[PDB]
């Protein structure tokens, strides 16, 4: 839950007017950083726009580096059809007293490469992974900078970003006519925080299973969720919804 | 590779007529990243919209939040209009006032 | 070793009177007040009053007042609470505690239980509870009054899987509880299971093999 | 009398999280407020006095705050030994009054009960009465419904329930339901069942036996 993660994306055939490479920086579930190849500078986000910094130019120097090698990796491929390259870099507060680093890369939607921190180099099994890891390994400093961030800079910043908000959901349980002889119950949870939340249906005090669960963000930093169960008409009042959330003393039962 | 969008439409707060609120369109789980999204009041484009940065979940699929400040009337109808390479024709998701 | 020692459990009939005692040790009794706090089963806490031995000043909660008297014996280093015209609602745990005018009590006695009813002290009947991979046995401890009973299994050697339920008051005005234990069904053959029930008020003990 | 409104009356939480207990007084008590911790079978233990002053030996994860009429006890990182009932108490004016208490309970996964039925003892049948006992073992959460069927006759008003506290290692509950009948009534019917409904189950479990 206390993490520092960077989402990186490069596309070989950007739609005109879109960036070929862009990054979002995350502290827990909130974005603080944003970069893209068209503007070329690390811009703060949210409450981070108000500040004194050395930090935001160190970020712009790094991101320009990543931009050049992410787009350079495409030159190691050689096929035609468009390529999407995604990267996930950062560390977590482990249940330990540790950093648990992450350094995974995906090609056209699935994982194909990683930074091996015991060895200190990029690697993978697909021939595309070997072609790109050696292209990046051919840059001096590049592997050394990647390892420094994951093992030192990143846990350092996570520890100093030490120095818990709660808000329970507004619940609604609404029935709606479905197919012939069926109805749809939908349990909704509006603007809550933190995002961890579970919905369960009960029929006569018995488990009706999960419903079909939806989950989405709000623009203010809160979250929304919903679950829907299809039931038999007339039998709708026999159902209730139980929501669990850190903002509640005890599980909350919602009625129709 | 190609994954088709999930489109969820919901108000930030339980909807009541007269009170100001926010309308969200959350497009998630798609691939590749090129996508176009419109918020539709009674049928055509609302221009005072703003959106999140395009990002991606742990399963590598992309997501995007489109939101606007609005005030629900009894009659006005709001929907979301998404177009993606996986869609024959742009999909429209009405805002159901029950969800 | 600063402590308060309270007198033993009491059983009184409606309309009678009881005098609880609270003996100080490990500190100068006359230097502090003694307060009294009521706690009926399952309920919260109620301040009854306190008394300062040096002045004799007594502070009372008007909800009691008409029926509670606090005194203090500087020679025996002992505070007393007398409750008159006992009703059934007076059944509870009564704590004594060491008070001052500026701080809440940090030193508490361990409580005296008071029961108010017409039922007479009665030892229990002990009946067995007996019927996959796990099997369940138990004892039904029925129709004892003053409360409490203690229940062990195999003289205390068997504690894992034991569940001893809180007693329930029956319409008869007598208590009853059950104690059970789940075991591997393998062991029913060559392993003895005995619950050991002790009801000190009526001075009865029972060991009951369950089969 | 100054009224102490303590909330919540109970809460479920896990080792390591931050729990907040609130106490509101009907009148100004000027920080003459204490917080107590009580575990079953024990006298209340004073943790905090004067709204904010920790008593000696109380770990610094306990903290108190508030002024005027509103007071808060915060446990910053819940530990296994902190699961208990907490009470506030104003000692500003007589009579001193306590809050209604907050039982802090261990949160865990839903777990369905193991059900067992026990017929009355032959030894007991000579009493003139028969007790039929249904045991619900190691379930969570505590809410559960037990219905007794005689032959098939649904009983109501002749049973009594009792629930343990959360188990030492399980954090689960157990429950006993005792059906009390006369010997004559017991020996005039055949099939005794208890039907158990719990949110951990898809459909009610029934355990039965036929006299004989």
């Amino acid at each position: 839950h206390l993490s520092l993660l960077y989402h990186l994306t490069a596309v070989s055939s950007p739609a005109p007017g879109t960036p070929a490479f862009w990054v979002s920086g995350w502290l827990g579930p909130q974005q603080y950083l944003s970069y893209n190849s068209l503007r070329g500078e690390a811009e703060p986000c949210g409450a981070w726009v108000w500040e004194n910094s050395w930090y935001w130019e160190k970020e712009t120097t790094d991101l320009r580096i990543k931009e050049k090698l992410f787009l350079e990796a495409f030159k190691a491929l050689g096929g035609k059809g468009p390529y999407t390259l995604q990267g996930l870099l950062g560390c977590e507060l482990g249940p330990d007293a540790t950093s648990v680093p992450t350094a995974k890369f995906a090609l056209n939607g699935e994982e194909f490469m990683n930074f091996d921190l015991k060895q200190g180099t990029w690697g993978g099994d697909w021939p595309e992974a070997l072609a790109i890891s050696q292209r990046w390994q051919q840059q001096d400093k590049a592997a050394n900078k990647e390892l420094t961030f994951l093992l030192f800079s990143c846990p350092h910043r996570l520890r100093e970003h030490l120095e818990e908000w709660k808000e329970p959901p507004s619940m609604r349980l609404k029935a709606r006519p479905s197919s012939p002889g069926f109805s749809v119950l939908t349990c909704s949870a509006f603007s809550f925080y933190p995002p961890e939340l579970q919905l369960r249906f009960l029929r006569n005090g018995l488990a009706a299973g999960t419903g079909q669960g939806d989950f989405g963000p709000n623009s203010d930093g809160s979250f929304h969720a919903s679950s829907s169960l299809t039931v038999k008409s007339g039998d709708e009042h026999h159902y209730c919804c139980i929501v669990q959330h850190a903002g509640l003393a005890q599980p909350l039962r919602v009625e129709l | 590779i190609q994954r088709t969008p999930k489109i969820q439409v919901y108000s930030r707060h339980p909807a009541e007529n007269g009170k100001s609120n926010f309308l969200n369109c959350y497009v998630s789980g798609f691939h590749p990243s090129d996508i176009e999204v419109d918020l539709l009041k009674n049928g055509e484009r609302i221009e005072k919209v703003e959106h999140s940065d395009l990002s991606f979940s742990k399963d590598w699929s992309f997501y995007l939040l489109y939101y606007t400040e609005f005030t629900p009337t009894e009659k006005d109808e709001y929907a979301c209009r998404v177009n993606h390479v996986t869609l024959s024709q742009p999909k429209i998701v009405k805002w159901d006032r029950d969800m | 070793q600063v402590q308060l020692v309270q007198s033993g459990a009491e059983l009184k009939k409606p309309g009678a009177s009881v005098k609880l005692s609270c003996k100080a040790s490990g500190y100068t009794f006359t230097s502090y007040g003694i307060s009294w706090v009521k706690q009926a089963t399952g309920q919260g806490l109620e301040w009854i009053g306190e008394i300062y031995p040096r002045s004799g000043n007594t502070y009372y909660n008007e909800k009691f007042k008409g029926r509670a008297t606090l005194t203090a014996d500087k020679s025996t280093s002992t505070a007393y609470m007398e409750l008159r015209s006992l009703r059934s609602e007076d059944s509870a745990v009564y704590f004594c505690a060491r008070s001052t005018t500026v701080r809440p009590p940090g030193i508490w006695g361990t409580g005296t239980t008071v029961t108010v009813s017409s039922a007479s002290t009665k030892g229990p009947s002990v009946f067995p509870l007996a019927p996959e991979s796990t099997a369940a046995l138990g004892c039904l401890v029925k129709d004892y009054f003053p409360e409490p009973v203690t229940v062990s299994w195999n003289s205390g050697a068997l504690t894992s899987g034991v569940h001893t339920f809180p007693a329930v008051l029956q319409s008869s005005g007598l208590y009853s509880l059950s104690s059970v234990v789940t075991v591997p069904s393998s062991s029913l053959g060559t392993k003895t299971y005995t619950c050991n029930v002790d009801h000190k008020p009526s001075n009865t003990k029972v060991d009951k093999r369950v089969e | 009398d100054i009224q102490m409104t303590q909330s919540p009356s109970s809460l479920s939480a896990s080792v390591g999280d931050r729990v907040t207990i609130t106490c509101k007084a009907s009148d100004h008590i000027n920080n003459w407020l204490a917080w107590y911790q009580q575990k079953p079978g024990q006298a209340p233990r004073l943790l905090i006095s004067g709204a904010t002053s920790l008593e000696t030996g109380v770990p610094s994860r306990f903290s108190g705050s508030g002024t005027g009429k509103d007071y808060t006890l915060t446990i910053s990182s819940l530990q296994p030994e902190d699961f208990a009932t907490y009470y506030c108490q104003q000692y500003w004016s007589t009579p001193y009054t306590f809050g209604g208490g907050t039982k802090v309970e261990i949160k865990r996964t839903v777990a369905a009960p193991s059900v067992f039925i026990f017929p009355p003892s032959d030894e007991q049948l000579k009493s003139g009465t028969a007790s039929v006992v249904c045991l619900l073992n190691n379930f969570y959460p505590r809410e559960a419904k037990v219905q007794w069927k005689v032959d098939n006759a649904l009983q109501s008003g002749n049973s009594q329930e009792s629930v343990t506290e959360q188990d030492s290692k399980d954090s689960t509950y157990s429950l006993s339901s005792t059906l009390t009948l006369s010997k004559a009534d017991y020996e005039k019917h055949k099939v005794y069942a208890c039907e158990v409904t719990h949110q951990g189950l898809s459909s009610p479990v029934t355990k039965s036996f036929n006299r004989g």
